[PDB]
RNA sequence: AGUACUGAUCGGGGCCCCGGUCAAACUCCGAACCUGCCAGCGCCGUAGAAGGGGGGAGGCGGGGGCGGUGGGGUAAGCCUCCGCUCCGAGACGGGAACAACCGAGACCGGGGUUAAGGCCCCCAAGUGCGGGCUUAGUGUCAAUCUAAAAGGGCGUCCCCCGCCCAAGACAGCCGAGGCGGGGGGCCCCGAAGAUGUACAGGGACUAAGCCCGCCGCCGAGACCCCGGCCCGCGGGCCGUUGGCCCG
RNA sequence: AGGAUGCCCCCUCCCGAAGGAAACCCCGGUGACGGGGGAGUACGAGGGAGGGGGUCCAGGGUCUGCCCUUACGUCUAGAAA
């Protein structure tokens, strides 16, 4: 049978978490401020996942292009299609490498 | 002409002492490598030698190695 | 039942999860320890024998089961059951399919050949790696000979080459 | 003359009989020494079990040492691991440099090839002095590294010790112009 | 800084199936035909590449006189005109050992100059102006022992070690 | 079948020193003995070599076992055989 | 890997503790490995990278080897996925023949050297070198390709362990070694078919077989060289819907 | 209608790419063989010059010897089938 796509089709190991990150997560990645041209790391937090962007982005590391409310737009590509992911800090890592 | 005394050990496990009889611990070390590969299907790898000592014939346990030192001629 | 070449080699993931397989067969093997099993006693005995898998494959419970009646009626008679301490050691988890055309076993099992080929249960097998004990016996070095003797009839019953290794406790 | 051959190495196919000849066209007689078991050629000093009270007559009857140190000896100057289990330095290392060492201080000749020179080089032997090696970059900057100045010629004689870049590579006026040479 | 070893790389099996990384390897390291060689400076960068292609390929330390003579006999420039000691006075190098030796030691990182390069008026290149960044050779005069196994167990290839310079001078 | 025994004139039918004598002066083993040309008198080193690859004379010297080339020099005197030495086979 | 969550499961001890057996639809841990950004290396690129527009398609049946115990299946030259390579659309050397196994990529002619593989004859090159084993023509240098298991054998070669013998051991006074166990190599039995011989190329071979090593040689269209030809790109000359020259 | 200023043989001479020996002397190895010298020599595709001798050469028909070699067109993953 052919594969099904729900918006989370094969994330059972993505969202699951080990017991001692059982409940909310800290608050800090709340409290960063992205300016445009800061580089960010798409990281998933299962415990919004409402909000959180597709599998296929988690570990991809996108451009901040400016905020909308309270998302920010980050610029990334899958593979050589560029995409524009709106998200919350939440889901979102400062990228120190460069 | 010597006794060699060959202490060694293979990766299979397999623990051996033997006497051969050689003119330098050269020769007696190319007679136990390709009689040990011939007799038990083992590569030179395979076999590790942990002593060679010079042991004189009155005190030798095989008696191949005191007959071949005696010996005053060979036929083929 | 196939002969058990048939069912020897690990072709696929081990099947073992029984909350889903529908009707998977229940285990045929009464005991499992055998002799003298309490902790105190077994203290007298002072020697190890195993039978040791050579290689990798799969053992059905009939054969697990055919051999354990050997060796474990040859120990009652000759070596007494006050005297050893005998082990089955693995159990038959993996669970055995056939493909074969079936009535009152579902409507696909109607579908002949390979179509629907996913079997229905049909018995159960230990997995086992080179090295592993298949059977245990604690004895008194007294009985060695006849020990022995009780494993290579166990052998005899068994799918896979195995090598019996006699050890102190 | 009398010359000691140390055979510590035959990966190197032709190094020793090819050094033992220009030896004998050079007027010396040629003792061959071996210190290990692995070694195929004939040999009549076996530094194995020669006994260290024994050694004293060593230095004294020969008027040469000749070290034919094929790859056993460059994979141990540069500490790295040798491609072959064979070329592993199995000798007695306290001995080879007692024999060095003692030869170079009764001013008796050492003919270093290949990688010996870098050996000798690392037992301080040839600071300030001329030496010639192997041609490679981590056996020149060994030479650099102890205070020896690197030149690019095959033979290279400092006033007792004779260096070659390589036996296999030399030719036997070049060599024999060096054996009479002064030092 | 630092000065990191010399090391020849001979390319000893053929194109057709050859995997897919280890093929594009090989064609960025220069050796995109049998018996080609070049001659690479070993950071570390470049020693991952060569452990890539590590079953295609055989390496080891050259020395200074061998490259000498792969210069002198397989040398080309542009045109695929052979490498001329004339050629290497006009731009200021004496003789084919010295600019061996350079390399070799140290002195200059790079044999064959960039395509980039400018060549300046008076200043000797750090290079051989136009000289081809890879060699080809003859196959080895009395064969080899085996292409498919590793010189480790009695094959030829992989890592040779100083006995890349005996086998270059049979390929010469 | 092939006799070889301490102290017999044997002539080398392989390698570099094919064609040249030598005199047996030990045993190894079944397989390998001992020659010594002298080398002085013909040209052979003291080595061992493997019974295939010599051949029995029909003359004969008598010496003990491992003995040393004057030793074999002195005894190639008694017997008179000092020129049968320098010829060369084939 | 673990049996700690969810489950399975064999024992011991007092619902707990200890030991043991397991998990595609279990996971505290957790590689190799793959993958994102940046910097460098390497290579490609102004003889034109990225990106974009336009015309014409073919094709939308694939197949082989190897790897994921991929998943299924008694198995299949079987079904259905994932990846590198090759055939299709690829000459040529080797494999006895043989699309896809090994070697290797072919403009034409010639010279040379190697690759796989081979070197008793067929058949170019060794009746090549040292050691050991086999007596069954066993066997006769990977795969396609023509085979073999559980089990039995001191048949024979070899390694290790335990015990006896201090010459009063084993076998029926004699005088020197003896008894048992575990393992390894080769071979024997287990081994039964249909047109035509010890089939797996044939002759035949006691090595021309097998094991541990070694030396040289032969051998492609590959690699090197010479001559000839053609091509792509760039430059130049010529009154040019084109021609010629150079790199 | 092609060459006959040809072709062929011999000899001599010159140059010569890649490649490249041997006898023999010396060093090593049980040995098959390796290495230094002999020697980048003798030779070597081919490119040049001359001399002596001969008579057709090229081309074609057919036959033999040696080496190589699985009708064509077609659908097809796969054609000598
Ligand atoms: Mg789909
Ligand atoms: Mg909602
Ligand atoms: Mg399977
Ligand atoms: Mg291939
Ligand atoms: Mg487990
Ligand atoms: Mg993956
Ligand atoms: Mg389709
Ligand atoms: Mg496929
Ligand atoms: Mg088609
Ligand atoms: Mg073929
Ligand atoms: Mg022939
Ligand atoms: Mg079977
Ligand atoms: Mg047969
Ligand atoms: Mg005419
Ligand atoms: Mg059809
Ligand atoms: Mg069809
Ligand atoms: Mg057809």
């Amino acid at each position: 049978v052919k594969r099904t796509h729900g918006y989370r089709y094969k994330s059972r190991k993505l969202l699951s978490k080990a017991p001692r990150e059982r409940g909310m997560s800290g608050l800090s990645r709340l409290l960063y401020e992205y300016k445009p041209g800061d580089k960010v790391v798409i990281d998933i937090d299962p415990t919004f996942i409402s909000t959180a962007p597709h599998r296929r982005y988690q570990g991809k590391v996108g451009v901040v292009i400016g905020t909308r409310g309270r998302a920010y737009v980050i610029e990334t590509y899958i593979g050589d299609k560029k995409k524009i992911i709106i998200t919350t800090p939440e889901h979102l890592r400062p990228h120190l490498g460069g | 002409p010597k006794i060699y005394r060959v202490v060694g050990d293979t990766s299979t496990g397999m623990k051996f002492v033997v006497e051969v009889v050689g003119e330098r611990p050269y020769d007696a070390l190319e007679k136990v490598y390709s009689v040990l590969g011939s007799r038990h299907k083992l590569k030179r790898t395979q076999i590790r030698i942990r002593e060679v000592s010079v042991v004189e014939p009155s005190s030798a346990k095989s008696n191949e190695a005191k007959m071949l030192m005696v010996l005053e001629k060979v036929v083929r | 039942a196939r002969p058990a070449r048939c069912y020897r080699r690990i072709k696929g993931p081990p099947y073992t999860r029984e909350e889903y397989i529908h009707g998977a067969p229940m285990i045929q093997i009464p005991k499992f320890d055998m002799g003298t099993t309490s902790a105190a006693a077994r203290a007298a005995f002072t020697m190890v024998a195993k039978l040791v898998a050579e290689e990798r494959g799969q053992i059905r419970m009939q054969a697990l089961e055919a051999a354990r009646q050997i060796s474990s009626k040859y120990l009652t008679k000759y070596v007494g059951d006050a005297n050893y301490y005998l082990r089955l050691n693995v159990v038959p988890h993996h669970v055995l399919r056939e493909n074969r055309m079936l009535a009152m076993a579902g409507a696909d099992r109607l579908q002949e050949g390979m179509r629907l080929a996913f079997g229905s249960p049909a018995g159960r097998a230990a997995r086992v790696e080179p090295g592993q004990v298949i059977f245990y016996v604690e004895f008194k070095p007294e009985h060695l000979a006849h020990v022995k003797e009780a494993l290579r009839r166990a052998a005899s019953k068994l799918p896979i080459p195995t090598r019996i290794v006699v050890e102190p406790k | 003359p009398k010359a000691l051959l140390y055979v510590i190495d035959t990966a190197k196919r032709d190094e020793y009989p090819t050094l033992k000849n220009f030896l004998v066209k050079g007027g010396y007689e040629v003792d061959v020494a071996v210190g290990s078991r692995d070694v195929n050629v004939n040999y009549t000093v076996d530094l194995m079990t020669l006994p260290s009270d024994k050694l004293p007559t060593l230095f004294e009857e020969y008027d040469a040492f000749a070290l034919a140190g094929g790859f056993k000896i460059y994979y141990h100057v540069l500490q790295k691991k040798p491609p072959l289990k064979i070329w592993d330095l199995n000798i007695d290392k306290e001995r080879l440099a007692q024999l060095v060492v003692e030869f170079n201080r009764r001013r008796k000749l050492l003919i270093a090839p290949m990688a010996v020179p870098a050996y000798v080089a690392q037992l301080g032997l040839l600071s300030g002095r001329h030496a010639t090696v192997y041609p490679v970059t981590e056996l020149i900057k060994i030479l650099r590294d102890n205070k020896v100045n690197f030149v690019n010629k095959q033979v290279v004689r400092s006033e007792n010790i004779i260096t070659v870049k390589d036996i296999t590579t030399t030719s036997e006026k070049e060599f024999l112009a060096a054996l009479r040479e002064k030092g | 800084k630092t000065v990191y070893p010399r090391y020849a790389v001979i390319r000893l099996r053929g194109i057709p199936t050859t995997p897919g990384d280890i093929a594009a390897t090989l064609d960025l390291l220069r050796l995109r035909r049998k018996f080609t060689m070049v001659v690479v400076v070993g950071s570390p960068s470049v020693m991952g590449m060569i452990e890539r292609v590590n079953d295609w390929v055989t390496w080891g330390e050259i020395d200074a006189d061998t490259l000498a003579e792969v210069l002198r006999k397989r040398g080309r420039i542009v045109g695929d005109k052979p490498l001329t000691l004339e050629y290497l006075q006009k731009w200021g190098w004496n003789s084919f050992e010295e600019v061996a030796l350079a390399y070799i030691s140290g002195e200059i990182e790079t044999l064959a100059c960039k395509k980039d390069f400018k060549a300046r008026e008076g200043q000797r290149p750090p290079c051989i102006p136009y000289l081809k960044p890879f060699f080809r050779l003859h196959p080895p005069r009395g064969g080899l022992n085996s292409v498919k196994l590793h010189f480790s167990v009695g094959g030829d290839l992989g890592y040779r070690g100083p006995l890349i310079n005996d086998l270059i001078k049979r390929m010469l | 079948v092939k006799v070889i025994d301490v102290g017999r004139v044997v002539v080398k039918v392989l390698g570099r020193e094919a064609g040249r004598k030598a005199v047996v002066v030990d045993i190894v083993d079944e397989n390998y003995v001992v020659i010594t040309g002298p080398k002085s008198l013909s040209g052979v080193r003291r080595r061992r070599v493997n019974i295939n690859h010599i051949e029995p004379t029909d003359k004969k010297i008598e010496i003990k076992k491992g003995a040393s080339d004057e030793e074999v020099l002195k005894a190639l005197e008694a017997a008179g055989l000092v020129e049968y030495m320098k010829e060369r086979v084939k």
